[PDB]
């Protein structure tokens, strides 16, 4: 019964409380890799079309993210387009705010990676502010995918840091339009799990409650832009097996600058629609002659390797006899890695695979599963 | 599910049961066929109607006697949930039965 | 300046080799192009003092490693490096950072091809050089990773020798081989030796990669070639034009028929391309079943008055 | 509705306002339809996309709020009114716009007309605040105090719906007509004055409560449950996906616009053996010098063709003039557009519209002409 | 003081009125702005016709702010007669049962916002006099009652509220829960097998 | 100047409209 003061000292010294030590990271690696242990070849949306719905509000102003939310979104979506145009460029993107109650179509539905880049630069200067109304953003995503063909998957991804929406109208009605339309929605919010978005990703993605991501650090932002660059798998009932007419230009190559289709500037160079003979500057594009969807073999090339996704690498037993001392795709060394003479030999870093029977170490697994799309090991099996 | 507490066939309505429900089951039918006072609370969250329902059904049912059951809300908002979760539980037991079997609910209120 | 890495990709395939004797007036040519890359290798090491060379070569029954050598060298009977069975087969008065690494990758040679010739038997239907760059990017990144930088080149050894065609199962890894080492900007040098003037998907490789291309038809002066060419280093690639004067179109084989495309059609599921509509409206590769509107529409013909 | 792509092409007011706002497609449609000659729903089927974007950004409007909430003074003490609150004004008050209607334009200017508002007592009422008898209000707004009043009765009357037996807390006090207990003592009864009668927050809680719920069934425009609602969905089965899995097949054909045996095989791998062992002088790679020469020329004529391609590759400068340049540029223009329209009737394969693709077929023979 | 102009903002303010249609239909009100997204904040009785019966599950109640304790009146003779005669017959202390009756009413109010074990929602309590009481609670309240959070100002008492709704805004694993907070009909059978 | 362009606009849409009616 006395002050604060005229107790004790802290101890403070004294509160610090004072090989096995592999074993407590590498058992937390297989508790990580146990999720990503199933996989099998889901038909995902391959030609896409993208809404990119920013949060443009008070909301935005909050010192939580740094140095604002505002920033770190506006360039983690400049990071997200590059990544994306550089995964998925056949696709189609539209990039919209919201800001001061009304939904702002900031750039059209384009598959030029520079002019959104262009548009979110420009975003990046202004101030946020306003209340955001989703239903708004969702109209304004209706109206835009409407053009959208029926191969071309119609995609919405918002960003809502808030936690009220101020609608105009029902946005229940909007749900039902959007759901009708086949619009598939993916909402990654900032602060909280809001209802409404919660319904909406149930909604629009048939049932499917995982589509709502909430983030817990800066880190895991960034991973669920990276996670969300990654073609959506299509359900079942989904029938849009069309076949998408397009042609394959070839790179013109001429000292005399040329007026392109779509400019109506000076290029050098150029790519000659097979359908009409029609230079343009960039590919993947459609000829603004006759409406063709000018691509490389490229384009579709980054495109293969979702189709073909790597069965994951099974890490072989530590009792059972190794292959080789050596990996197989960098042939370095495997570390004995012994803990101790009584430990014993834990965490072999072979990774096999189980269409050849080849090991790799964990550089090698970590290469090869999202950089590479091939294992050198089944490649080497003369079939 | 369908599962046996002693020689009790019990429907539940749900493909899956939480562990307090189970045990709060063991003692609402250790209470009844023992008889008497029970005072129990049931944490809200995990569902407390439902399996009440369920317990008092197939007690009647299964058991010989047959006796009625009373329930005692406090108001018929809660009456009308209980209801419309008896709805639900008969629905479940006809599909599980494959028959309608002989049963009369009802919730009692005032005129207006 | 900056070192880089020399990862050297070579196409070992008796068959290809030898008809390529058969068609060439000599014999032996693969010896005429392993001292060639003997000396681009110390060329390479040459260059800079810290630079690093691996070679990787692409046998009928799989890959082998030829330098840097296995670590099951223990200074053992097995060891198989240094002194230790040091045949002669390079003078001893070399260079030691050239005569350790030719030496080395010489006995590796023989060796995988004592290996090969053990397994004579077997004709391997599989050509291996799709994975063999694979792996190339592979330690590519090991020795990034490792070593903070430095940059890397690959070059390929590659011979058609008008028997081999462009297959069909070597579409997918390279243009993964393509899309990693862009990732890294690791640029892709292509030599081809043969009667096969072009190879549409090493044209490919090289063009989108920053690499150059050069196919070849002689064994002898090869390293006129190698050493004029194929010497630009990642440190002066910018500044330095490139003699790939083949131009390469960037187009693809049809599925059902085989031929160069031209405008027509894929499906929006399977996304293989398709020359033609295919019959039984469905798809060749993943079996879609088709709309009859759309493929309609598609069959649909233009309209011009009387 | 409005979207409708029959409704953005008939609409000749959007396009209006597009044209004032655009300068570049108004110059592409004075170059293209009035001069040329093309139809104007040609030209804006091409747009739509346009179009509706011009439309929306004005069609859209914002969520309804408490407009009077926002509504502050800052002696001198000034507010800011704009437009948007005048109207948020009207729209969520309509006392406030039927005293607009009759005495704006009648008798006083609508500075004035805000003025009086803002020194009445209506404006405290609306905002929530508690009515005072000491302040003087505003006598003309005051006369609209009894038919604020009347619409709040009618709004009373029409918001008033029988709700679900969930939540019929009016059923809860009415399960028994005949309980009759001590009675809530003042605490649990609103507040009242000396006299008896109340102190008047509950009409304000009465007010604030009826202007959610007009806020709520704002939204309830053109712009069995019970069951869903007492299921448990945790103790149901969780979703399970039910996306398409597909096999894909690498049996394709191969690219159509010497066999040797293995005894050679074996004569040529020990010529190489034994041409390993023996001896390589590394000096044979040198080239006999007149290789050298050709092989250089070669190398060096491809780079020669690389360096004059790559020499030359924001538009670059042209020698043209300004206005040739110009001239050019738009006559180019115009080759697209013409050469769009007449592939999109082409390749749409109508027999209707052969008329209108024989009519872009003159127009870019009249147009091979003008180059 | 203009305290609820800054909540407008946010979000729609809804209080408990005596004629129970108009509560009725602020409660619907209610319920709608917390489905659609609007937000809403609902001023009840803790004594009164919202507290019984209504359930604020899931979006329907996310943070339950427990402004003090609801005492009932004590200078009321009626209750001075209630706590004569339990102290008389039935031993009870005074202070005892107004305490029990008045943290029962708080408890039946915390009771409203849970439905399922998918549901969550923060019972935050706001006096002084309810650091004293956690020994009364009801046991499934008091078992998630720290001992940290038995006398908190409002900064940090925001601060955990924030850290737990982004905690549960993520999904959980069905691993972490395939046993342990809900069973199957085998694992039902497996535990009425290791019980006998 | 683009107000002769404009008034030559107006006019035409005037036009279109007399043709129409
Ligand atoms: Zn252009
Ligand atoms: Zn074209
Ligand atoms: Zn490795
Ligand atoms: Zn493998
Ligand atoms: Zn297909």
């Amino acid at each position: 019964g006395g002050y604060a003061w005229e107790d004790e000292i802290k101890r403070s010294w004294d509160l610090v409380k004072v090989m096995a030590s592999l074993v407590a990271s590498i058992v937390e690696a297989r508790k990580k890799r146990t999720a990503k242990k199933n996989i099998t070849p889901y038909q995902r949306g391959i030609i896409r079309s993208l809404i990119l719905t920013l949060d443009c509000s008070e909301a935005m102003l909050e010192k939580d993210l740094r140095p604002n939310r505002h920033a770190m979104i506006i360039q983690y979506a400049i990071d997200f387009v590059h990544e994306f145009f550089d995964q998925n460029p056949i696709s189609q993107m539209g990039i919209i705010i919201m800001r001061n109650g009304l939904a702002q179509l900031v750039s059209q539905v384009s598959g030029n990676p520079q002019d959104h880049i262009d548009a979110l630069k420009s975003i990046r200067k202004q101030e946020p502010k306003g209340n955001p109304s989703l239903q708004n953003a969702l109209e304004m995503a209706r109206g835009l995918l409407l053009p959208v063909p029926a191969h071309c998957t119609r995609e919405v991804l918002i960003v809502f840091g808030s936690l009220s929406t101020t609608d105009p109208g029902d946005i229940h009605q909007t749900i039902d339009s959007l759901v009708s339309e086949k619009i598939r929605v993916k909402v990654l919010g900032l602060s909280a799990q809001v209802a409404i978005c919660k319904e909406l990703c149930k909604a629009t993605n048939y049932g499917d409650e995982s589509f709502y991501k909430i983030l817990l650090d800066e880190t895991h932002l960034k991973e669920l832009f990276n996670e969300a660059v990654t073609p959506l798998p299509v359900n079942k009932i989904n029938k849009g097996f069309t076949l998408v007419k397009m042609g394959f230009p070839t790179r013109i190559f001429e000292d005399t600058p040329t007026f392109c289709s779509c400019h109506s500037k000076l290029v050098y160079g150029g790519y000659f629609c097979p359908n009409c003979h029609s230079k343009v500057c960039s590919l993947p594009t459609v000829c603004p002659c006759c409406d063709l969807m000018l691509i490389l073999s490229t384009h579709l090339a980054r495109s293969y390797h979702h189709l073909m996704p790597l069965k994951t690498f099974a890490e072989v037993p530590t009792t059972e006899k190794f292959r080789s001392e050596d990996c197989f795709s960098c042939q370095s060394r495997f570390p004995i890695l012994k803990n101790h003479k009584n430990g014993k030999l834990l965490t072999s870093s072979r990774y096999r695979c189980e269409d050849c029977k080849q090991e790799f170490c964990v550089d090698c697994d970590v290469f090869i599963h999202e950089i590479l799309h091939n294992c050198p090991g089944c490649e080497s099996k003369p079939v | 599910m369908k599962f046996y507490i002693d020689d009790l066939p019990v429907l539940f309505p749900y493909p899956k049961i939480y562990p307090e429900q189970y045990n709060y089951m063991c003692d609402i039918k250790k209470t009844l066929d023992v008889g008497g006072n029970s005072i129990l609370e049931m944490p809200s969250g995990t569902g407390k109607t439902v399996s009440l329902l369920s317990l008092t059904i197939a007690y009647q049912m299964h058991y010989p006697e047959h006796r009625k059951i009373i329930y005692c809300s406090r108001t018929m908002s809660e009456i009308e949930k209980a209801l419309v979760e008896l709805e639900n539980l008969m629905d479940y037991r006809t599909k599980e039965l494959g028959y309608q079997e002989d049963f009369r609910g009802l919730g009692l209120t005032s005129r207006k | 300046e900056s070192p880089s890495l020399l990862t050297v990709i070579i196409e070992i395939a008796p068959k290809l080799w030898t008809t390529f004797d058969e068609e060439g007036n000599e014999k032996g040519s693969i010896i005429k192009v392993l001292e060639a890359l003997i000396v681009f290798l110390n060329a390479h090491l040459a260059f800079n003092s810290a630079n690093k060379v691996a070679v990787i070569a692409a046998y009928s029954q799989g890959i082998k490693y030829l330098y840097p050598e296995s670590t099951s060298a223990l200074k053992a009977s097995e060891s198989e490096n240094k002194t230790r069975s040091d045949l002669k087969i390079i003078n001893s008065d070399m260079y030691r950072r050239f005569r350790n690494v030719d030496e080395t990758l010489v006995e590796e040679i023989y060796k995988l091809f004592e290996l090969e010739k053990k397994q004579i038997e077997q004709n391997s239907q599989r050509s291996t050089l799709a994975g063999a760059m694979s792996a190339g990017l592979t330690y590519v990144n090991r020795i990034s990773k490792e070593s903070v930088s430095l940059k890397s080149r690959l070059l390929v050894l590659t011979c058609g020798s008008g028997s081999s065609k462009d297959e069909i199962f070597q579409y997918i890894p390279i243009m993964n081989c393509i899309f990693s080492a862009t990732k890294m900007k690791c640029p892709i040098d292509v030599v081809k030796i043969g009667g096969s003037k072009e190879s549409t998907f090493l044209q490919q490789t090289t063009d989108a990669t920053n690499g150059v291309y050069l196919h070849v038809e002689s064994t002898e002066g090869l390293i006129q070639y190698l050493a004029t060419a194929m010497f630009i280093d990642p440190s002066l690639r910018p500044i330095i034009v490139k003699p790939n004067h083949g131009s390469v179109d960037f187009r693809t084989s049809c599925y059902l028929t085989g031929r160069v495309v031209a405008v027509g059609f894929i499906c929006s599921v399977c996304l293989c391309v398709l020359s033609i509509i295919p019959p039984g409206n469905k798809c060749p590769a993943c079996d879609s079943q088709f709309d009859e509107h759309v493929i309609a529409k598609l069959k649909r013909k233009p309209v011009v008055p009387r | 509705d409005s979207l409708s792509k029959e409704k953005l092409l008939t609409n000749l007011k959007l396009q209006q306002s597009l044209l004032k706002g655009n300068k570049v497609l108004m110059k592409v449609f004075q170059e293209t339809v009035i001069n040329a000659g093309l139809p104007p729903s040609e030209f804006w089927s091409t747009r739509i996309p346009l179009l509706r974007a011009f439309a929306l950004s004005t069609s859209q409007k914002v969520g309804p709020y408490n407009v009077l909430s926002t509504i502050k003074p800052v002696n001198k003490v000034n507010v800011n009114l704009s437009r948007e609150k005048i109207l948020n004004i009207f729209e969520n008050y309509p006392i406030v716009k039927k005293a607009y209607t009759d005495n704006v334009p009648k008798n006083f200017k609508e500075p004035e007309f805000w003025a009086r508002f803002f020194s009445s007592k209506l404006f405290r009422k609306l905002r929530g605040e508690k009515i005072m008898q000491n302040d003087r209000g505003d006598v003309i707004i005051d006369r609209y105090l009894t038919l604020d009043q009347e619409f709040d009765r009618k709004d009373d009357d029409m918001l008033l719906h029988p709700v679900k037996k969930i939540i019929d807390l009016d059923g809860n006090i009415q399960d028994d007509p005949v309980v009759r207990g001590n009675r809530p003592d003042f605490t649990m009864q609103p507040g009242v004055d000396i006299n008896g009668n109340s102190d008047g927050t509950v009409d304000i809680l009465k007010g604030m409560n009826r202007l959610s719920e007009k806020m709520i069934m704002a939204l309830k425009n053109e712009y069995n449950d019970e069951r869903n609602e007492l299921k448990i969905d945790d103790l149901n089965e969780s979703y399970k996906t039910n996306y398409a899995i597909i096999h894909l097949k690498r049996n394709a054909h191969e690219k159509t616009t010497l066999k040797v045996s293995n005894q050679q095989m074996l004569q040529q791998l020990s010529l190489v053996m034994d041409n390993l062992i023996n001896k390589l002088d590394l000096n044979q790679v040198v080239p006999n010098n007149e290789v050298s020469n050709k092989i250089n020329k070669r190398v060096i004529t491809a780079i020669k063709i690389n360096a004059k391609q790559a020499k030359h590759n924001l538009e670059v400068k042209s020698t043209l003039p300004i206005d040739l340049l110009e001239s050019c540029r738009m006559l180019h223009t115009t080759c697209c557009e013409f050469l769009k329209h007449f592939y999109i009737h082409f390749q749409s394969g109508e027999q209707k519209q052969a008329s209108t693709v024989k009519k872009l077929y003159n127009h870019l023979k009249d147009c091979i002409e003008k180059l | 003081m203009g305290i609820l102009d800054e909540v407008w903002k946010h979000k729609l303010i809804l209080v408990e009125t005596p004629d129970a249609q108009e509560t009725s239909l602020a409660l619907e009100t209610y319920r709608k702005a917390c489905s659609n997204g609007r937000g809403a904040i609902l001023l009840s009785v803790a004594r009164g016709k919202v507290s019984e019966g209504i359930d604020f599950d899931h979006q329907y109640g996310r943070t339950v702010l427990m402004i003090g304790i609801p005492f009932q009146y004590t200078e009321s003779r009626i209750l001075k007669a209630r706590l004569e005669f339990m102290r008389e017959n039935y031993r009870i202390r005074e202070n005892d049962f107004l305490s029990f009756d008045a943290m029962r009413h708080a408890a039946q109010c915390l009771g409203r916002v849970l439905r399922g074990k998918d549901d969550y929602g923060v019972m935050v309590l706001a006096d002084r006099r309810f650091s004293r009481k956690r020994s009364q609670l009801p046991k499934w309240i008091a078992q998630g009652l720290s001992d940290a959070d038995l006398n908190l100002s409002t900064d940090m008492a925001i601060s955990n509220t924030k850290q737990f709704l982004r905690t549960m805004a993520q999904p959980t694993d069905p691993k972490d829960q395939e046993g342990v907070s809900v069973w199957s009909y085998e694992d039902l059978i497996k535990h009425q097998n290791s019980r006998k | 100047e683009e107000r002769e362009n404009e008034k030559t606009l107006n006019d035409y849409y005037a036009a279109l409209a007399k043709k129409q009616a």
